């Protein structure tokens, strides 16, 4: 219930950087996301601008697209839609086709102004 | 399509009944412009003339180590009494602090353990000797002779099929030693 | 004889490649002779355009033309007879 | 035979990435990259040695002609 135990846990677990402690820190920020979007938003910014892996922004987006904040989800997806050195950030796995499926989900009969759906299809 | 259906129908008709049927159509309806497609005067003449042979051939779309041996045998026997693929005396016997170096599927001796298990499970069937008696192979040289002749005949048939396959393989090698290597075109 | 009885109609191949790797749909050959693909070297031709040091996967069938595709990359096929498919 | 040569490896294509992409068919035992000592990037080849011929064959057949980070990989059963 106090952020001190979780922060110190993740900090002493980041003593090294092998695959371990990612499955603690990412879900730690995910559980912190409730009652405050600030931990999830800043931890997602720090992750997607942090240690090197393809699945960092993938787990950040899986945590952020289910949320009520879609700017952070499509922002991880925008840092992915640059990729800055790597077209095939996943290859036969698609996260831009995922952005297009999200665009269809937003073109669903929610915003019927006939502007946003066509802009998302474009 | 009226004229198109007419040509296709004349094609099916001629493919079925023969070129004398085309003569029949032409000589019965030279006075109607419907069978002009049978005559050189209607531009569908040659089209139907091809469609005839095409529907005849079937292409056009119709109109619409003795200790190791003892251990391997013991593994086959103790797995003969298990209940499922995971319910045996070997699943935990692997982690039971005793070396069991044959259960790994990368070791070819897993095939020998599986063959020992196959033999134990073919002897632990109802005809393997649990509660029944073998009498046709046990006092029957006639049944033994029937089985021996059937095994020899299956061997002869297997060799004959193998020879057919080998002739096919030699023919494939010859047909590969003759393929087109100058008419190269990529699509 | 396998060179002397070779028919010449040359139908254009109906091939689909895929980066998952190719499949060709051809007319009914009516013979068990398997259509086979293989690697050929980029020297041979009729007029020989220069700048060739590459290899090409050409699959030859008897009545279907040799479907060729250059392979610039640096018993693994199939022949299904009821639907006329090669892969 | 259970060794697959993945030729044409990318500049950042490590034994780790190749084994991660080809492992779910079977547990790879060994990884070898013949390292260009003058350039420190592979000369376009990596070697993965797995246990089972089924895993090696299915990887050879399924990841052949694939891309990893934009390189046209050639996954073959080695010699």
């Amino acid at each position: 219930g106090r952020v001190t135990h979780t922060r110190r846990t993740f900090d002493r677990a980041l003593r090294a950087l092998p695959i371990t402690q990612h499955s603690r820190i990412w879900p730690l920020y995910l559980r912190f996301l409730r009652s405050h979007p600030l931990p999830e938003t800043a931890v997602r910014g720090y992750r997607r601008f942090l240690k090197l892996s393809p699945e960092s922004a993938e787990e950040y987006i899986e945590y952020l697209k289910s949320s009520d904040r879609l700017d952070e989800a499509a922002q991880r997806l925008a840092t992915v839609v640059n990729d800055e050195r790597f077209v095939s950030k996943a290859g036969k796995s698609n996260y831009q086709l995922w952005h297009e499926l999200c665009d269809l989900i937003s073109q669903n009969p929610d915003k019927v102004q006939s502007l946003n759906v066509d802009a998302i299809i474009r | 399509p009226e004229v198109r259906n007419i040509v296709d129908k004349t094609a099916s008709f001629v493919a079925r009944n023969g070129p004398e049927f085309e003569a029949r159509i032409r000589q019965n309806e030279i006075n109607n412009p419907k069978f002009n497609f049978l005559n050189p005067n209607d531009p569908y003449h040659a089209y139907y003339r091809h469609k005839v042979s095409e529907f005849k051939e079937g292409k056009a779309q119709e109109p619409s180590s003795a200790f190791d041996l003892d251990v391997v045998k013991l593994t086959a026997q103790f797995v003969a009494r298990n209940g499922r693929q995971f319910l045996t005396q070997l699943m935990q016997k692997e982690q039971r602090n005793y070396q069991f170096d044959f259960l790994r599927p990368q070791h070819s001796l897993f095939n020998y353990f599986t063959k020992l298990v196959e033999q134990y499970t073919k002897i632990l069937i109802p005809p393997k000797g649990l509660f029944s008696k073998l009498k046709k192979e046990a006092e029957n040289p006639r049944e033994v002779l029937d089985q021996v002749c059937y095994r020899v005949e299956w061997a002869k048939f297997q060799e004959r099929e193998r020879k057919k396959e080998e002739e096919e393989k030699e023919k494939e090698r010859v047909a590969y030693a003759q393929i087109d290597w100058h008419d190269f075109v990529v699509v | 004889e396998v060179k002397k009885f070779v028919k010449i109609g040359r139908p254009g191949y109906k091939v689909t490649k895929q980066r998952d790797l190719f499949q060709i749909d051809y007319p009914e050959i009516a013979e068990g002779i398997m259509p086979r693909h293989r690697f050929m070297s980029a020297y041979e031709q009729r007029i020989e355009p220069p700048d060739r040091r590459w290899q090409y996967l050409l699959m030859a069938a008897e009545p279907y033309e040799t479907i060729a595709f250059k392979v610039p990359s640096r018993f693994w096929t199939h022949w299904n007879r009821e639907t006329k498919q090669f892969f | 035979k259970r060794v697959l040569y993945v030729g044409g490896l990318a500049e950042e294509v490590d034994d780790k990435v190749l084994h991660a992409a080809f492992i779910p068919f079977g547990d790879i035992t060994d990884i070898q990259i013949p390292l260009d000592y003058e350039t420190e990037k592979h000369r376009g080849f990596a070697f993965v040695e797995f246990e089972l011929a089924e895993d090696a064959a299915a990887a050879i057949d399924n990841m052949n002609e694939s891309e990893l980070f934009g390189r046209t990989i050639r996954v073959n059963l080695a010699k």
